[PDB]
């Protein structure tokens, strides 16, 4: 069986390159504006960093 | 005369034992990002501080 | 008397004394970065107030 006339096709392929890039701060995050509780917290620096 | 407060310093030893140098961490945020890599010398570059 | 958000803290009280409402907000607030040329090469440094 051998073709005797074409198409010609234009399809789209649609793919992700990038997400949103975030930052946190730690003593911001667990103590807020605490005086005290940022005393405690700099027991836990290391993880934050 | 002068006068103290609470702050947080980060003293440097020998290998004698004696403190031979100190950063202020709370001055500049430039001693901000010294306190953090815990070193006194930076390289090139962008730091988020706080 | 008082009035909570979505994460529990208070953000509205009344007034014990003229009875009216009045909103809380932290003061702190905005990210911060420093560019620096490195400590070998120099001092000086930049900031960016994001
Ligand atoms: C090959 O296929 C094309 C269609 O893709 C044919 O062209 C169509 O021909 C009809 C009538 O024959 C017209 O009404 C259409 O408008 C034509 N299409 C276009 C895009 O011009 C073509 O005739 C076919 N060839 C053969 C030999 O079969
Ligand atoms: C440390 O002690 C040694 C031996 O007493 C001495 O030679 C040296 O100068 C001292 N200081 C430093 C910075 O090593
Ligand atoms: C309490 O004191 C304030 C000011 O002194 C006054 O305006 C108010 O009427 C008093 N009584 C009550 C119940 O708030």
């Amino acid at each position: 069986a051998i073709p005797t006339n074409f198409t010609i096709s234009v399809t789209t392929e649609i793919l992700p390159v990038s997400m949103t890039k975030t930052s946190v701060d730690c003593t911001m995050y667990i103590c807020g504006d605490s005086t005290e509780c940022s005393n405690l917290l700099l027991q836990y620096g290391s993880f934050c960093t | 005369v002068g006068y103290l407060q609470p702050r947080t310093f980060l003293l440097k030893y020998n290998e004698n034992g004696t403190i031979t140098d100190a950063v202020d961490c709370a001055l500049d945020p430039l001693s901000e990002t010294k306190c953090t890599l815990k070193s006194f010398t930076v390289e090139k570059g962008i730091y988020q501080t706080s | 008397q008082f009035g909570r958000d979505i994460a529990d803290t208070t953000d509205a009280v009344r007034d014990p004394q003229t009875l009216e409402i009045l909103d809380i907000t932290p003061c702190s607030f905005g990210g911060v970065s420093v560019i620096t040329p490195g400590t070998n090469t120099s001092n000086q440094v930049a900031v960016l107030y994001q």
